[PDB]
């Protein structure tokens, strides 16, 4: 959650001037933040965790619909709270098979 | 060697013998057959060839190493290794590990089992004989995992004469 | 094959499997491995041919009036001869007797084995299954001798290949 | 060599293939394995040399004597005596008798074995094949009784390399 | 163990046992022997070593998707591996694969094998009984491959000591 | 199996049995033992193990096609691979190959042998069955090439227990 | 199982430990292996089956009656039976005697063996374990008879999987 | 063969015999099997084939070497070359290892094990013997570590066909 | 084959027998199994597997070159090749060599071993007859080197069937 606000550039600050530059503002909420955290660190736990990079990961998951409509909604300000990120980071990952191994 | 495992009401259990035995005879009566493994959150029994125990053991230790310590995809992988063409040789043991999760059997041939229902799992010389004890005390008791895998592993020992009295149970709070 | 039998409370029960095998196929699973001896005074149960059983349950018949119905007379006497009769050694089986008094094994190579303070003895390949099942059963709950001989033979009968599930239990009197 | 009897309608049945082998070549293949006894009263079927299974025929009719035509107690005490008689010992060959009220197998071994209540009983190397067949076709079919031991002896005589297709079918009555 | 697979009425079944045996003692009754592969496309059922088995059809899987899924074809160059210089060593087990166009057998030696007519394939200890079962109910009834394939590993489960009830059956709509 | 070819009157005859069997059980009876090489101008038929046999076979292909398909010296080359110090694994079968000008065998352990006269060949369990119906029916009959094959494999089928009667006789025009 | 003997000061002892084994499991703890004989003059153990040392300690006492209670001669006499008569050389096991001048030990092969100048006698798996304890606490300690047969159990006991702790010490007079 | 090794008093023993058998003859009767290694601080004494023995000695030496000369560090380092994918060829010996702090027998299979209390170890095929009697010495007796070895070994001699009386004792001041 | 050597007086022999035998036949009565090696400044003789033999005795040979032809430091390195990973191929002979310093014999699978105090080595299956011949011509008689290894030689000889009376005999002025 850190990582992703209080750092000079860092994720949040990047897309927030990314988004700037197509004429669109945007603004995470602390609750929206939490839980781009959460999924991160959940994902590294259940299945390889590369540490801090998984952020770089989940972020462009969630930015993916922005990040391609944004050229079309210049003047617009865009809120990325909560609901946002639970739709966009749709639900768990996929899957955890491996019993197809077991006897 | 007898090595028993029971799991109920939140509680898993591990326990064996200690008997050493080399031909009809025996050699030491006090040897830890059960053991802690990744930052000792992981149970792990073994039984068979003394060295060939040890290496299945170590060589399971790095793969939960390797992994976020996750007991199935470890087992999985471990076992996958003799699964190829490099006829990775076997050792001719077995273990029995678990977790706050899982319990489960792996073999020096490459193979992993679960259990059945009762999350019972026994191997050794001794095993079947701990087992049934064991079946028996939690289809028809109230008595603790911990304490069904002591009163198993008693009976095992009079009964299989590589199976001692010397036991050594760890259990997963 | 399995025979066990357990004594609790003046009551004497001997129970078993009723599978019959041809080296690994299965020939019959209802058999009758338990009978009434001595005007329904003596249950025995057997471990092997029934012929060479009733040879050796007539057989029981008669040393049993050698002595006053002495179930260790009598069975002493029995093993004593099958041994040095030779063509009692050609008979290969096990053998269970109970009555009023006590319970016993006879073998046609050692000889007479009494049961421990637990009262409780078992033979087949099953045989250490279901003692492991009694053993436990007895010492930690109040189930009937009966209650008690019926789960250790499904439990024997679940680990044993060679046994199966159609139980032939003689309880006394 | 397979053996089959199947019962069923008042109706018993006992077929068999006629391929005499040593070693792993053929010495005759048109050979009649189930003969008519007690006044054809009583069909038979040998699973062994037939100078050996000739002997245990004339031997079932005196035993049939001693006691009233009961098949069982005829049975009971062949193989009572050919595990017992060092002589009988000496032939080893299964046996099938079938005649109004029920069947059997006799063994050099363990002793009689009766039907389940399928009333269907096999011997041979190929016997379990043909069991197979049968009591599929007896829970499945209409079929006689004579035309399910017709199928089954072809069934098994594909699978075995021992048996082959002429068959001895005796019927009765 | 005891494999079967039965193709009639454009309906492609495959089922097994679930008895896992480590010598003559039972380990696990509810083992799935039959899975499918390549998208849930192709059905696969295995006999043998635990080890080895699942090494065979795991090698059989990447074959599938080095190619369109293309039965056939997929077999044969498996099998190929074995017919070269470079003794890839070999696996003792036996695969049984199908799907809406065809049925093989394959094995840890190196060779394919079609069916003959009637389009029924059985491996395993347990695989000729319900083989003679699926023959007789194909050429003697209207039952549904579905009902065949259960029907005969039931038979063959009361015969061979290493098959039990425990079934799981895997058909191709 | 049973492999036989006759030469007499320019004419190439090659036929073999159609029985695989697995043991003592027979797994299927419709194999084509017999087949053609080098754009089917050369007879080729096989025995042993059926991994070995085709191995065997397969070498055998590529050498004629790196050559001008000339038997002889294909056979020649073939069987050099085993007389040198890579110790190339041998091959528990045999083949008889021939056309329009010479008849040999090959076998997995690296030899080629030619004929004797009467131009006849055979191998397998039943090869020397059909070997002699094959010679006495050479010097003592006018039959074809072709018909004393069938003749000859019928035979030696009615004797060796692996040898059926599904033959494929291929000829050489 | 393991029999001791020591004689240290007018004082003779025999004791053994009390364990049946059945391969390789535990078949009885608590057994009777060394009884007093002749009207409690001649202490005697044995290793093997009850029956037969009953056997064999009933003709022992026939033999020490030919000649005046001379252990020795009735020995020396037992064995050179014991290995003649052909009913004998059935039942085999090992013997131990002692009662006031001497000790011995009767084989089913060679025959009588007597101690050396320590007075020291011991049969069975774990005997010589045992024998190595006596022999030093007899050369380097004032223990009693007793107090040495006593502690040498133990050691063996401890070695040898086939003995236990349950011992049956006969001191004399 | 034989070796003891006794810790007691501050003082560390490890002494063995002299003989060298080929087969049922000896060859040497003087040969040195206990032998000081690391500059003289540390007793070793070797048990099995003759060449084995020394490389596994050897293999030790070069150990204690490439460390400070730690015995459990060495003995650990040394078995893990037997714990790994390279199947280290194993060594048909034994060793006994001690000095001022501990006391090892190390394998040539790979597994190191320590004393259990009374600091006792023996190996070779008279071991055993001289492990009771130094048992039996250590819990009845005031004698030196150096007096038992000498004492025990003494004994074993006088048991074992392979063990003599030309020791070798050497001792850690 | 029987080789021996005797060193008294300042004197060193080797001799030996001639007879060659390929099973229970002889092939040649006139070889040489004892050689000059190193200038003529060493001797040699061998026994065992003829090709074995000349290989270990070739072997040791380079080595005798690779130094100054030191005896001692010689046997050291060559039975080294033996004692590391690489399985060294093990030579299923025997070499006895001797010169104007010590004697002494090597084996094919790794280890050197010296005399004792007589200074006589034998090896060969007639070995210990030869041996015994001359530890007591050697310890009863004042008979010259040459003439112990001749009359000990002869001994053996006419007493074992693989050793003949074709002698080859080297001495070291
Ligand atoms: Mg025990
Ligand atoms: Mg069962
Ligand atoms: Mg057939
Ligand atoms: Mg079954
Ligand atoms: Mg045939
Ligand atoms: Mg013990
Ligand atoms: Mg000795
Ligand atoms: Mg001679």
């Amino acid at each position: 959650e850190r990582i992703l606000t209080e750092p000079h550039a860092s994720l949040t600050e990047q897309y927030k001037a990314l988004m700037a530059t197509e004429g669109v503002n945007i603004a995470f909420t602390t609750d929206a933040v939490k839980k781009i955290a959460e999924a991160a660190f959940r994902v590294n736990e259940k299945t390889e965790n590369i540490g801090a990079r998984r952020l770089h990961t989940v972020m462009e998951r969630l930015m993916d619909k922005i990040s391609f409509s944004a050229s079309d909604m210049n003047g617009q300000t865009v809120n990325i709270d909560a609901a946002y990120v639970a739709d966009a980071l749709g639900e768990v990952v996929e899957n955890e098979d491996l019993s197809r191994f077991i006897l | 060697t007898t090595i028993v495992s029971v799991r109920r009401n939140g509680q898993v259990v591990v326990g064996g013998d200690g008997q050493v035995s080399l031909g009809n005879t025996v050699m030491k009566g006090n040897a830890r057959k059960v053991r802690r493994l990744y930052n000792g959150k992981v149970l792990a029994g073994f039984a068979g060839g003394t060295a060939d125990a040890f290496t299945l053991f170590e060589l399971f230790e790095r793969k939960l190493e390797m992994h976020q310590g996750h007991l199935l995809k470890s087992a999985v992988e471990l076992a996958k290794d003799w699964r190829t063409d490099r006829a990775l040789r076997k050792l001719e043991a077995m273990l029995i590990v678990a977790d706050e999760k899982e319990s489960l059997i792996i073999t020096g041939i490459g193979d992993v089992v679960q259990p059945e229902e009762d999350q019972i799992l026994a191997i050794g010389s001794g095993g079947n004989y701990a087992l049934s004890a064991a079946r028996a005390l939690v289809e028809n008791t109230e008595l603790s995992a911990h304490e069904i895998v002591e009163k198993s592993l008693r009976i095992a020992g009079d009964i299989c004469v590589f199976t001692n009295t010397n036991f050594t149970i760890e259990e997963l709070p």
